[PDB]
RNA sequence: GGAUAGUGGCCUACCAUGGUUUCAACGGGUAACGGGGAAUAAGGGUUCGAUUCCGGAGAGGGAGCCUGAGAAACGGCUACCACAUCCAAGGAAGGCAGCAGGCGCGCAAAUUACCCAAUCCUAAUUCAGGGAGGUAGUGACAAUAAAUAACGAUACAGGGCCCAUUCGGGUCUUGUAAUUGGAAUGAGUACAAUGUAAAUACCUUAACGAGGAACAAUUGGAGGGCAAGUCUGGUGCCAGCAGCC
């Protein structure tokens, strides 16, 4: 799917690991629903 | 919009892709032979693998029934003309125990290989490819052309290709050329 | 901490220039001469990429 | 030398179209592609023909060369050949010239626009000139 | 009886009260056109089939109808609904789910190219026409074949053997070497001819085109599953990786 990121997301991981997980929150351009999606790589937060 | 023009693939990747005896084996009769890839041998495995099934296909049925007789006499032709069976082994019961070895070693490269005018069966390979080795009247530059028991006699270098009497070179050209001002 | 931090800081050592690998059939004539031809010396199974042993 | 031999195999004698159909079979040994202007001329000896009526045509030199397949036609006469050749071989013979007539864009353009004016539009283009004192 | 090309509740009038159904009628859903087939592959199956052939349907949505052997046709007409044009404000013209191309919609798809030369079709018809259809362009959807190197000489090693008189003479072979030297070919490039309707590309070929820095092969991985480091530098529950543990 196609979106436009509305937040940069800083979630906290699951309770054995400890770190932020760099999320991006995105509006889906094709049916209006907002979703939260993964930045896939080290320092990606700062690209998107 | 015409007709749909029948394509087929004749390799098959294995199924368990991390083995260290299928590796082992593998990289050894492709070591051998001098081949590419590992698809060369997943190929020659799938061509295998379509006569066991055609083979027991033709055996699983009754005995002296044509379609058996009429199928089963076609591929024994068709493989001692191949050469992968022998003059003595034309029961379709040895064809079912066929060894993928016995195909790999009838491609051009290894006859080129094993009837010399070769050295080491890597500039078999490379010789055929740089359009050199002609079975007789005809050029070949495929490594896996299945040579037919018949042309083993015939096959040899080109007319053309050095190695064979026209060509001269195109290397020993530039040389002559150089070394011609002394 | 901030995002792309120990990819800022680590010290990018550079990739040496080798000679190349050669393509195609003659890696695989490298690949059988350095298995199954001069192995390095098996104590049970071969170790193929042990360092100083 | 090269000394090429052509060799006119699998002949279909055709006294409707007045032909000779066969495969020309030609040997380049030292060069190839050997002109089909020069197959017509030593195919024009093998019939004891005039040149303008041989036709040759599909020589495909064969993987690895040093040898050449085409079809040839020989009619019994030239009027025969420009009666039932085709005006495309003709033109590559040089014995017809090709009509150098407008792009098949232009002429479906302007038979869609000679569509809307009814009959010899003269009495129309006798209008355009008198409507232009309005 | 009417109508139809004709059979028929197809329609009309007059009669009877029938007909379908737990063997699933009827109603609802389908991101359902059916089929020939497709993917996977012990056998049995499961999933799919808008799409090269056959059939059915529709030409923005319904309905109507003329012409004709044939149509309820839409690159025919008429009306209404939707949306839309040009307008000199009185009027006029619309129907790409044909080709190409543009919007839009999107995760998601090409050139507003050339030609009737092949395949055929139509016509008063050997000639005319055909965005049917072919040809080239875009094109890592898939599929086939298979380049990216081969060969010796020179110095080191090792491995079968004569006696292991410590000898090693190494008399054969498996390699390692930034040492080395000639032969090979297309990848390109281009007279040519071939190809073609004309061309391009292939096929074949004059002349040129290999030396490590090149004519340079990547992509994903190295705890386990799972082939492959208990090697260096950095970070220090952070940054991150991690299909799962």
């Amino acid at each position: 799917a196609k979106g436009i990121v509305l937040e940069k997301l800083g979630i906290e991981s699951k309770q054995p690991n400890s770190a932020i997980r760099k999320c991006v929150r995105v509006q889906l351009i094709k049916n209006g629903k907002k979703v939260t999606a993964f930045v896939p790589n080290d320092g990606c937060l700062n690209f998107v | 919009p015409r007709a749909p023009r029948t394509y087929s693939k004749t390799y098959s990747t294995p199924k368990r892709p991390y083995e260290s005896s299928r590796l082992d084996a593998e990289l050894k009769l492709a070591g051998e032979f001098g081949l590419k890839n590992k698809r060369e041998i997943y190929r020659i495995s799938f061509q295998l693998s379509k006569i066991r099934r055609a083979a027991r296909d033709l055996l699983t049925r009754d005995e002296k029934d044509p379609k058996r007789l009429f199928e089963g006499n076609a591929l024994i032709r068709r493989l001692v003309r191949v050469g992968v069976l022998s003059e003595d082994k034309k029961k379709l019961d040895y064809v079912l125990a066929l060894k993928v070895e016995d195909f790999l070693e009838r491609r051009l490269q290894t006859q080129v290989y094993k009837l010399g005018l070769a050295k080491s069966v890597h500039h078999a390979r490379v010789l055929i490819t740089q359009r050199h080795i002609a079975v007789g009247k005809q050029i070949v530059n495929i490594p896996s052309f299945m040579v037919r028991l018949d042309s083993e006699k015939h096959i040899d270098f080109a007319p053309t290709s050095p190695f064979g009497g026209a060509r001269p070179g195109r290397v020993a050209r530039r040389n002559a050329a150089r070394k011609a001002e002394a | 901490a901030r995002a792309g931090k120990v990819k800022s800081q680590t010290p990018k050592v550079e990739k040496t220039e080798k000679p190349k690998k050669p393509k195609g059939r003659a890696y695989k004539r490298l690949l059988y001469t350095r298995r199954f031809v001069n192995v390095t010396l098996v104590n049970g199974k071969r170790r193929m990429n042990p360092g100083p042993s | 030398s090269d000394a090429v031999t052509i060799r006119t195999r699998k002949v279909i004698s055709n006294p409707l179209l007045a032909r000779k159909q066969f495969v020309v079979d030609v040997l380049h040994p030292n060069r190839a592609n050997v002109s089909k202007d020069e197959l017509r001329e030593k195919l024009a000896e093998v019939y004891k023909a005039e040149k303008d009526a041989v036709s040759v045509f599909g020589f495909r030199t064969q993987f690895g060369g040093g040898k050449s397949v085409g079809f040839g036609l020989v009619y019994n006469s030239v009027a025969e050949a420009k009666k039932f050749e085709p005006t495309y071989r003709l033109v590559r013979y040089g014995l017809a010239e090709k009509v150098e007539k407008a792009s098949r864009q232009q002429r479906k353009q302007k038979k869609n626009r000679d569509k809307k004016i009814f009959g010899t539009g003269k009495r129309l283009a006798k209008k355009v000139a008198r409507r232009n004192a309005d």
